[PDB]
RNA sequence: GCCGAAAUAGCUCAGUUGGGAGAGCGUUAGACUGAAGAUCUAAAGGUCCCUGGUUCGAUCCCGGGUUUCGGC
């Protein structure tokens, strides 16, 4: 491939900057954004990416999250948890009292080992736990952008992520591996439900944690 | 290459006490021949000798000294190893002596070997037992020896045995020693087997008797071999010719020979009644009887019943029968039990060992026998689940023993219902039906088709369904699945014209034959996708074209006709004829069949249809019409002028082929046609002395010529911007023209040198050619300049070297990551041409070419050394402009590439090369120290970017130098320098925490590894297995404080462990491997403590690389079903680090059971095994 | 007419000694990230020109033959 090359000839700290840069002049990601969070930075190249698309103005922040250490950028501030464990998700909402998050990317993904089963259990974790930090902080109407893996079956993660979102869209930019089957899921529009708080809640909440269709059940005959 | 002759000195006189100075007799000859160095003008006279004993066929009485001429001959066929010819030579000559002479020669060669066989050293055991064995083979001379002293030769093979055996033993340790060992034992049995079977002794009783001295060796005898096939610390080798040689002493020594049968049953029952066996066998095989005896033990002892007893003839009876099926109770109860992969392999080697007997068998047995092995019995019912549960095991001569047993299968049901009316059984048919209900994928399927095939006749297949030759062809564009379907078609197509040439005797059959079988080959040549038209044309066409060649007349005319039709419409089926016509010619042509015809045709090939072709859109017609051109039957066949014009032609375009595969194929074709020319330049040179046809000097003429032009054409293919691939073909044609005619340098006469072809721009571009930035142009590059002769200094002025010199030394320092690359290479080409400055003449103390490369490496090696040291140095004060400036990797870079081509293990200045390497290890830790904590850390006009580069690339040229050091057979390199290059690579490669210095350190450490498997050295060889455990028990007691990193999937420990157990030989013993995997294993496994939970993690991820590992592939395999039970059982964890472990592992598991991806999307049924094989292979499991 | 050489995977080449046939290239599969993915892995593909022997067992030992050559 080129981009390869790319990351290392600019000032990018690898090749999945350019998934971004993609990602924006096809969808408009950074239209107003101001506060944004980034979950899942190696590197840091995302966090570099939306420092310098929003940042550049001055009053940008941006919070980075990762399971490893990165190099500190000026704009930007790093945790290093897991954010599967309670207590990283407490203290990444801790950063946003009052003035919500106008978008929440996630480039994480475990260790693809090849076959895509696993691959697919191991990323719904993984996008289960974003997901919840997003709803908890991002304002209504917002973006969430977040690496999937297209495999056979991708229907119940639309249809989970439709849930909270007015659109979703499933983009592969051209520097992603064509022999990949990584993607992102573009989320425009949060539009949580009415009674949810990080009725409705009772059939969405047992539905997005898992396919739980435990709440249409019934002990009578249905009504016609 | 032969060995000279040697004599012994004391031996001189004694034959100088009967020679003479005229030279008469045959001592002079001796002399003569003693006294030589070649080993060819000895084997003349040594036939000479015969003549001068036979002109003396009248004294009546031995010439004393025919005496010792005869005595020293003796002695020097003795001392003779079996590596030498003359060996075999003096012993054909000896075996034609006269009549007169042979008692005379009895006795003095019997006394020779007698005095031979009271040798008591060790070590010379050996060539001994080869004596004896050479005395054997086709020898009369020593065959009346060794049987005159049987009882002396079978003392010195026991006492032997027994001594090796007591040597082994105590030498454990040393696993160098004890090969050889095993080796001598492995000599000695099959010697004294050789010694049982071909001696005209041990017919008759004659001996039996127990005071017989040769009973009671032969008793001893049978005692060792029992107590060795019991053993098992020994070679398998050892085992089972051990089990061989039981058998055969207890056919050979029991008396009742008609109980022979029903004893040896017994024995492999384990039922054998202690109180009715003579007492000699109980003395001797008290293991056999009394029980306790392993499954290996009873798998040799059928081994051998198979073997070493006569089952043809029907000698040994009802008896013998049964214990052929007692054999095959044991075999199958012996398969589910046996699950080491080499007993595997012995247990379905000694299955179809088997069947072979059963055949033999079969063919004069009792009607009783029938019944219980025909196709519908409990046997051949097991047998076939056996071959259904393993035609796809992953090692091959699993496969290939499943292959014979199934052959072997349907030859004994066709033996047992040779009452046959009508040819179709219906046990064959019932098979043939169940055979076709598999899928194409499944690869018995086609073997077990094609024994069928040749069982019953491809007709009843054909009714069955005529549409498989279109089935089979289908899957034809899957390579792995092309050999498979390409036999399968090859059998069914010669059946069936076996059976069209039967009762209906004409010729028109061949019409049926050929709508059969080629119709639909035309249609997939003209009109199949194009991976299907490779595979049919290199694999399956061949195949046709070679059997029935009368087939390319009627090809070639449907060919043609479509071709011209084409014309008339200015359709595909018009549009493939002409590539699938170019692919029939090239078969036909390379073939040498009725297509041989001076340019291709006088027809067939028009100007206009090999331009087409030589230009086509496809590759394939392109390499098929260029292979029309280019190869040919006859290896010494003229080139025409045609085919010279159509070459240039092609080459002209063809440069630039994008497919690695497809360049590789041109460069091919073409240097086979270079080939031809060269030997067909001979043949004219030689018509041309010899003082229609063009006078041949013409065509040398034309020779030259086209020569000449071609490499015009490759070297204006150099220009500046040319492709990756337009070099990579103009370099390897380059090189092919340089080798081909470099041919007759030893000759006289050759038709055409490039070294005259290059000028000095010539030079220039080629030596520019280090510029580029593959290495794979570098390497083509180097390899033609070096081929070439007169060029070092002849095309450069010392000026412009010494230029060349200085640039390489810039480009040594640059920061550049990969100029480095390009300045070794300079730097080679400049030491390996002696194309050095003189000033590097003032760093070392002072034709053998070898010595100058040696000094001009030595030489440049110290100035890189220096430069490196002072730039060591500044970086130790400041890292920054290090980075910035002289980054340090280049210099390791270089001097890694100099040594790289020298062989290290055949120095000469010791001396110089000591100090040099203490430098340049001590350098290398400096560096390493360096550059270490920069990069296991955060950064500390200059990026932080470059640092790092600067960091890692100094880090992985060190290791990659380390390994290199490591290759100098540790002297120049003490034991104390190993321990410290061992220890530095566990230093990192466990304390990185980052991804350098992982897959870093690994390769060097490989390599260092390996060298110390191989060491003689006891102290050496012992470091793998004491730092594997250091490591384990590291592991066990892991303290999560540790520096060790659970992420990037471990902290480098599986590249620590995977390393150490690659110091293990290649299937020779793994005993790291058990000790390992017993331990990961009970490790991974469910812990009460909750802080027993980091040992089991990284049990998890070391065993996740173990099983992906292609060094111990099938040797991991009875593990793999402990290893699943814990990823399985560590899915339910409520630690998350546990389940994502086992959740990584078992992908490795799937991917090691159910093998890799067959195809990119579908994955219909490619990647599932029955339940049948899963569960006989994991039976654990269900 | 004698004498001698060569034949191993699709291609280019290794193979002391009788005990599972070795590599390179090409092909197939996998890879979220760095350190030219121009990289890494792990698979797949042969019974050694043909045919008889010797042997428990042959690429290897022995005898015939085929094809292509070299020498007199
Ligand atoms: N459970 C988890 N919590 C936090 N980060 C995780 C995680 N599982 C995976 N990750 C992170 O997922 C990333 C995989 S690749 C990340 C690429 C990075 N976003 C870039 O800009 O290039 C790694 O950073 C890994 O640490
Ligand atoms: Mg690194
Ligand atoms: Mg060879
Ligand atoms: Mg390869
Ligand atoms: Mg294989
Ligand atoms: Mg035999
Ligand atoms: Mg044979
Ligand atoms: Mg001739
Ligand atoms: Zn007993």
């Amino acid at each position: 491939d080129v981009y390869y090359r790319l990351a290392k000839e600019n000032g990018w700290r690898a090749r999945s900057a350019f998934k971004l840069l993609q990602l924006d002049k096809e969808f408009q990601l950074f239209q107003g954004v101001t506060r944004a969070v980034d979950l899942c930075a190696a590197p840091g190249s995302w966090s570099q990416v939306l420092s310098q698309k929003i940042g550049g103005q001055g009053s940008g922040h941006v919070v980075a999250v990762d399971l490893q250490a990165m190099a500190p950028l000026p704009g930007v501030v790093q945790i290093q948890g897991d954010i599967t464990q309670l207590s990283t998700a407490k203290e990444i909402i801790q950063h946003f009292k009052g003035c919500p998050a106008d978008l929440v990317v996630c480039d994480g993904a475990p260790d693809v080992t090849g076959l895509h089963d696993v691959d697919e259990y191991m990323q719904a974790q993984l996008l289960l736990a974003a997901l919840n930090i997003a709803t908890h902080v991002l304002k209504p109407g917002g973006c969430f952008v977040a690496k999937i893996f297209r495999g056979r079956d991708v229907t119940l993660l639309y249809s989970q992520l439709q849930v909270f979102f007015s659109s979703v869209l499933c983009a592969k930019p051209r520097s992603s591996r064509n022999s990949s089957i990584e993607a992102f899921a573009v989320c425009q529009g949060y539009d949580p439900p009415e009674g949810f708080i990080p009725g409705p809640t009772r059939i969405i909440v047992p539905f997005v944690t898992c396919g739980d269709l435990s709440s249409y059940d019934s002990d009578r005959s249905y009504p016609l | 290459q032969v060995a000279a002759l040697t004599i012994c000195h004391q031996d001189l006189e004694t034959l100088k006490s009967f020679a003479d100075v005229e030279g008469k007799n045959l001592a002079s000859l001796l002399l003569h021949c003693v006294q030589l160095t070649d080993g060819v003008s000895q084997i003349h006279y040594i036939k000479q000798i015969v003549p001068l004993l036979e002109k003396a066929d009248k004294n009546g009485m031995c010439d004393p000294t025919i005496q010792s001429c005869l005595d020293i001959l003796a002695g020097i066929y003795l001392s003779l190893s079996l590596k030498n010819p003359l060996k075999k030579v003096l012993a054909s000559s000896l075996n034609s002596l006269p009549d007169f002479f042979l008692p005379e020669a009895m006795h003095r060669f019997t006394s020779r070997l007698q005095e031979e066989l009271n040798t008591t050293d060790l070590y010379s055991y050996r060539k001994v037992t080869d004596n004896i064995s050479s005395c054997m083979e086709n020898f009369n001379l020593g065959r009346a020896s060794v049987n005159n002293l049987l009882k002396n030769v079978l003392h010195f093979l026991q006492k032997s045995l027994i001594e090796i055996l007591e040597e082994n033993r105590k030498c454990a340790g040393n696993h160098i020693i004890q090969t050889q060992l095993m080796n001598d034992l492995l000599v000695g049995i099959r010697v004294s087997m050789m010694l049982v079977q071909k001696v005209q002794d041990f017919q008759g009783n004659l001996w039996k008797t127990s005071d017989s001295p040769i009973w009671q060796n032969m008793c001893g005898l049978l005692s060792i071999f029992t107590k060795v096939l019991s053993d098992d610390d020994l070679l398998q080798t050892v085992q089972s010719t051990s089990g061989l040689a039981i058998i055969l002493f207890i056919k050979t020594m029991f008396h009742p020979s008609e109980k022979i049968p029903h004893l040896i049953s017994s024995v492999l029952l384990r039922s054998v009644d202690c109180t009715s066996v003579p007492e000699w066998f109980m003395s001797s095989c008290r293991s056999l009887c009394c029980g306790d005896i392993s499954q290996s033990a009873v798998l040799f002892l059928c081994q051998g019943t198979l073997a070493m007893l006569d089952w043809q003839n029907g000698s040994m009876g009802r008896s013998g029968e049964a214990l052929l099926l007692d054999t095959a109770h044991v075999l199958f109860t012996l398969s589910s039990q046996i699950k080491e992969p080499t007993l595997e392999m012995f247990l379905s080697r000694i299955l179809a060992s088997w069947t072979n007997s059963a055949i033999q068998v079969l063919e004069s047995s009792s009607p009783s026998l029938t019944d219980s092995l025909n196709g519908n019995s409990s046997i051949v019912g097991r047998l076939l689940e056996y071959v259904y549960t393993h035609w796809e095991h992953p090692l091959d001569a699993l496969r290939h023993q499943t292959k014979i047993m199934f052959k072997n299968l349907l030859q004994m049901h066709r033996l047992t219902v040779e009452g046959a009316d009508f040819v179709p059984d219906p046990f064959f048919v019932e098979l043939t039906e169940s055979l076709l209900r598999l899928e194409w994928h499944i690869k018995g399927k086609y073997t077990c088709l094609g024994c069928l095939v040749e069982c019953i006749g491809v007709e009843h297949i054909l009714a069955i369904d005529k549409t498989i030759p279109s089935q089979i062809l289908e899957v034809m564009g899957d390579q792995s699945l092309v050999p498979y379907a390409s036999d399968l078609l090859e059998t069914m197509f010669r059946n069936h014209k076996s059976h069209l040439k039967s009762q209906t005797a004409e010729s028109s059959w061949i019409d049926q034959w050929h709508e059969t079988w080629v119709s639909p080959l035309l249609f997939i040549l003209c009109e199949g996708n194009l991976d299907q038209k490779s595979y049919v044309i290199d694999y399956y066409l061949p195949k046709l074209l070679s059997y029935s060649p009368e087939s390319l007349q009627y090809m070639v005319k449907i060919l043609q006709t479509s071709i011209d039709a084409k014309t008339g419409q200015e359709s595909c089926n018009s549009r493939g004829a002409l590539g699938a016509l170019m692919a029939c010619l090239r078969i036909a042509r390379a073939h040498g069949h009725l297509q041989s015809a001076t340019d291709t045709w006088e027809n067939l090939v028009s100007d206009a249809r090999i331009k087409q072709g030589l230009i086509h859109q496809h590759c394939q017609v392109r390499i098929d019409t260029l292979g029309l051109l280019c190869e040919s039957n006859r290896s010494t066949e003229i080139v025409s002028m045609e085919e010279m014009q159509w070459i240039q032609f092609f080459i002209t375009y063809n440069l630039n082929s994008q497919s690695p595969g497809v360049r590789q194929q041109i460069c091919s074709l073409l240097k086979k046609l270079f080939c031809r020319i060269q030997e067909s330049s001979q043949v004219l040179y030689k018509l041309e002395q010899s003082k229609t046809k063009q006078h041949p000097s013409v065509s040398l003429q034309q020779y030259k010529n086209f020569m000449s032009s071609i490499c015009n054409s490759l070297f204006e293919a150099l220009f500046p911007g040319s492709s990756y691939s337009t070099r990579f073909s103009a370099l390897t044609i380059l090189g092919s023209i340089a080798e081909v005619f470099h041919v007759p340098e030893g000759r006289i006469y050759t038709v055409y040198q490039l070294s005259h072809d290059i000028d000095v721009g010539r030079f220039q571009t080629l030596m520019e050619c280090f510029t580029s930035t593959f290495e794979d142009v570098k390497i083509l590059a180097f390899d033609l300049l070096m081929k070439l002769s007169k060029t070092a200094v002849h095309f450069q002025d010392s000026g412009k070297l010494q230029g060349l010199f200085q640039a390489a030394l810039e480009l040594s320092t640059s920061t550049k990551p990969y100029d480095c690359v390009t300045a070794s290479y300079l730097l080679n080409f400049l030491i390996w041409q002696d194309a050095l400055p003189s000033s590097l003449s003032a760093y070392l103390t002072q034709d053998r070419p070898a010595a100058v490369v040696e000094r001009n490496t030595l030489m440049v090696i110290k100035c890189l050394m220096e430069n490196l040291e002072e730039e060591v140095s500044q970086a130790e004060n400041s890292l920054l402009q290090a980075a910035a400036a002289f980054p340090m990797y280049g210099r390791v870079h270089c001097i890694t590439g100099a040594l790289q081509k020298l062989s290290l293990n055949s120095l000469q200045l010791v001396s110089e090369w000591r100090p040099v390497v203490e430098k340049l290890l001590l350098m290398s830790y400096r560096l390493s120290t360096v550059v270490s904590p920069v990069i296991q850390s955060s950064s500390p006009d200059v990026t932080a970017q470059m640092v790092l580069v600067c960091c890692w690339r100094s880090m992985k040229e060190v290791a990659l130098l380390l390994g290199m050091l490591c290759q100098l057979l540790p002297g120049l390199l003490t034991v104390e320098q190993v321990k410290e290059i061992g220890d530095y690579f566990k230093q990192h490669l466990l304390q990185s925490r980052h991804r350098g210095a992982f897959e870093l350190a690994y390769t060097g450490f490989v390599k260092l590894t390996e060298v110390l498997n191989r060491c003689p050295n006891v102290s050496l060889q012992k470091l793998p297995e004491q730092w594997l455990w250091s490591v384990l028990e590291e592991i066990k007691c892991s303290d999560p404080s540790s520096k060790l990193c659970a992420t990037r999937r471990s902290a480098g420990i599986p590249f620590y462990i995977q390393a150490l157990l690659a110091s293990e030989p290649k299937k020779g013993r793994m005993d790291l491997l058990k000790i390992t995997m017993k331990e990961l294993i009970s490790l991974a496994g469910p812990t009460d403590d909750i802080q027993s939970t980091v040992p089991q993690v990284h049990a998890l991820n070391i065993l996740r690389a173990l099983f992906r590992d292609t060094r111990l592939g099938e040797n991991i395999i009875p593990y793999v079903a402990d290893g699943a039970k814990a990823a399985i059982l560590g899915f339910t964890s409520p630690v998350w680090a546990v389940r994502n472990s086992s959740t990584l592992l078992f992908s490795a598991l799937i991917t090691r059971i159910f093998g890799v991806k067959r195809a990119k999307d579908e994955h219909s049924k490619t990647n599932r095994m029955t339940g049948r094989e899963f569960f006989s292979r994991f039976p654990e499991l269900y």
